């Protein structure tokens, strides 16, 4: 909590057009018409085991 | 028009009109003149981008009617004597190279398709 202070105020200081530069996230079609702009975590789980719905893409690989 | 039709038909479980496209494959082929129709059949269920096929399709896409789709694509490819090289494609994209139908329905959990 003492080191998040510490990176939120340097984020107010540096200007408009290096906010652009180092900005998290990348956009994603989630439905018809609908753009979120989201952030990717990966996860290992070897416990509840179940067959695959509700998935956005098929092929599992890193596309570029 | 017709390559687009069968891999939307599979991928959402319409049996109906999975059935009518398969009608105008044979009806297609017949009045080819006749050289490769055993290899002009296959590249038109292959996807020239990545491979894949359209048995891998119904699989990735499980639905509440996925089981009789599977004996609807195996009967076809019975007739037409290309059953070998159906059951047996793979991916030629160098991500997923070697995949064939049975990763597929064994990462799916499905103990009866396979």
């Amino acid at each position: 909590l003492q080191r998040a202070r510490t990176i939120l105020e340097f984020e107010k200081m540096l200007p408009e057009w290096l906010r652009s530069r180092f900005r998290m996230g990348e956009l994603c079609k989630v439905a018809d018409e609908d753009f979120r702009l989201c952030l990717r975590i990966n996860e290992v789980k070897w416990t509840e085991w179940k067959t695959h719905v509700s998935f956005l893409n098929e092929d599992p690989g890193p596309i570029r | 028009r017709l390559k687009k039709r069968i891999f939307a038909a599979v991928s959402e479980g319409c049996v109906e009109e999975l059935r009518e496209l398969l009608q105008d494959l044979q009806d297609l082929c017949r009045r080819r003149r006749g050289l490769d129709v055993p290899d002009f059949l296959m590249h038109k269920l292959t996807a020239s981008d990545t491979g894949k096929t359209c048995l891998m399709k119904a699989l990735l896409n499980i639905n509440p009617n996925t089981k009789e789709i599977v004996r609807i694509l195996l009967a076809f490819a019975e007739e037409n004597d290309i059953l070998d090289r159906f059951i047996n494609a793979e991916y030629t994209e160098e991500a997923y190279e070697g995949q064939t139908a049975l990763n597929i329905a064994i990462e799916r959990r499905q103990g009866d398709i396979t």
